[PDB]
DNA sequence: CCATTGAGAGCGGCGGAGCCAGCAGGGAGCTGGGAGC
RNA sequence: UAACCGGAGAGGGAACCCACU
DNA sequence: GCTCCCAGCTCCCTGCTGGCTCCGAGTGGGTTCTGCCGCTCTCAATGG
């Protein structure tokens, strides 16, 4: 079972990193010091809260 | 155990001094994801200093 | 087994036509001629060369490794990739139950000789 | 002849359209005769590797 | 058992629900949203939306 | 990155795990085992 | 010098899981023709 | 009152099994 | 002829199913695989 879950877990994570990023990429910081994405819209109003 | 390790060069001074100042390694050490080190004392060392 | 049937079956479409071509001249038709001998001298040494297992017409249809070259390297991979068995189930396959090891493999099949990448 | 030029069309529409997109639903694949399938201009960007 | 800072959490729920709506993590609801088409052709089905 | 790299090291009935990221992920209509807790 | 023609060679053929589209089955409620004036 | 030579990135494609971390 | 009743009609939505897309990084090596027949035009060997 181990060996078995090794070799899925590998290719299974791999594609939900993947995902992720596409989703969210260019989601920055700006020297208005909020967190907008690449269309300039608004996401946090300071990062982290 | 047979790892293998890639080694980029950065071809100009503009991408050496990004590098040094961005990406050193000991500019990496606290991990901003659990805000705690990436790098510990972890074999043989460990073992040796308790 | 399984090839030479399907290589048996094309040369006898091959001597039908043959027989066709020259019985409708009215002329008579000779054998040594329309046995074409390329059929299983071909189809054999192309399937078990390749590894599909098929005709070379349609060999992205076929199975495929079902004859893979033999590994040299030490004497026990010789003998053990002669003994080897192989359970067609493809791969991206995100099932477990065909790659656990049954309890009624007890006996017959190697319970710790598996190969630890995606097979 | 006006009714050949149908089927002129049709085939030339099989190959204009699998020039650009290979693999069609219930269409059968321009192969070459070697038995293999082409790499339309779709198939050269479309997934991992295009 | 692990720990994983909450910047990152809120982060990555606040552009789920950042429209209105709940945008999946997928093609569908990250290719559907207003980005422009040479970043959605970069996740997938980089023809069909060129 | 932060939430892909612990999630490739993790595994009455609730579906944890990489089964339950990709739920959450892919705001899916059907999940597994969908519970109230009254 | 004359000349039909084999041979040379070249081109015309002969697995599995999850979103949207389409459809079909199904009510609200309008309007012409009947009902009672 | 004399003495022989001069040229240089080449270059290749498609498909399949095995293996490594 | 007047006002008002009713089924047929009109459009509405809700629901199942077919179609399409995706499925981890990298790496090494290997072996097999660039269509095949054949019918006319041309060459210059060789018959009279
Ligand atoms: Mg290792």
């Amino acid at each position: 079972e181990g060996l078995i879950d090794t070799a899925v877990k590998t290719a299974e994570t791999g594609y939900i990193q993947r995902r992720l990023i596409k989703s969210m990429e260019s989601v920055m910081v700006k020297y208005d010091a909020t967190v907008r994405n690449s269309i300039n819209q608004v996401v946090q109003l300071r990062y982290g809260e | 155990d047979g790892d293998e390790m890639n080694l980029h060069l950065p071809q100009s001074l503009e991408t050496r001094a990004e590098i040094q100042e961005l990406a050193m390694v000991p500019r990496m050490i606290v991990t901003p994801q659990s805000n705690r080190p990436v790098m510990g004392i972890v074999q043989d060392t460990l073992t040796a200093v308790r | 087994a399984f090839l030479f049937r399907g290589m048996f079956k094309n040369l006898l479409k091959e001597v039908r036509i043959y027989a066709q071509k020259f019985i409708d001249r009215g002329k008579d038709f000779n054998l040594e001629l329309a046995i074409k001998t390329r059929i299983i001298s071909d189809g054999l040494k192309y399937s078990l060369a390749t590894g599909n297992w098929g005709d070379q017409k349609k060999a992205h249809q076929a199975r495929a490794g079902v004859s893979q070259v033999l590994n040299r390297l030490t004497f026990a991979s010789t003998l053990s990739h002669l003994r080897r068995l192989n359970s067609p189930i493809g791969r991206d396959g995100k099932l477990a139950k065909p790659r656990q090891l049954h309890n009624t493999l007890w006996g017959m099949v190697c319970p710790a000789e598996t190969p630890e990448g995606h097979a | 002849a006006a009714h050949v030029i149908a089927e002129d069309v049709k085939l030339l529409q099989f190959h204009v359209a699998t020039m650009v997109d290979n693999e069609l639903p219930g269409l059968p694949r321009a192969m070459q005769k070697s038995g293999r399938p082409l790499k339309s201009l779709k198939q050269r960007l479309k997934g991992k590797e295009g | 058992g692990s720990y994983v800072n909450y910047r990152h959490l809120a982060l990555l729920c606040d552009t789920m629900t950042c429209r209105g709506h709940l945008m999946a993590i997928t093609r569908h609801g990250v290719n559907r949203q207003d980005t422009g088409p040479l970043m959605k052709c970069s996740f997938e089905e980089t023809v069909d939306v060129l | 990155q932060s939430l892909g790299e612990p999630a490739t090291q993790m595994t009455k009935n609730v579906t944890l795990g990489v089964p339950r990221l990709k739920e959450l992920i892919n705001i899916s209509k059907k999940p597994k085992t969908p519970s109230l807790t009254v």
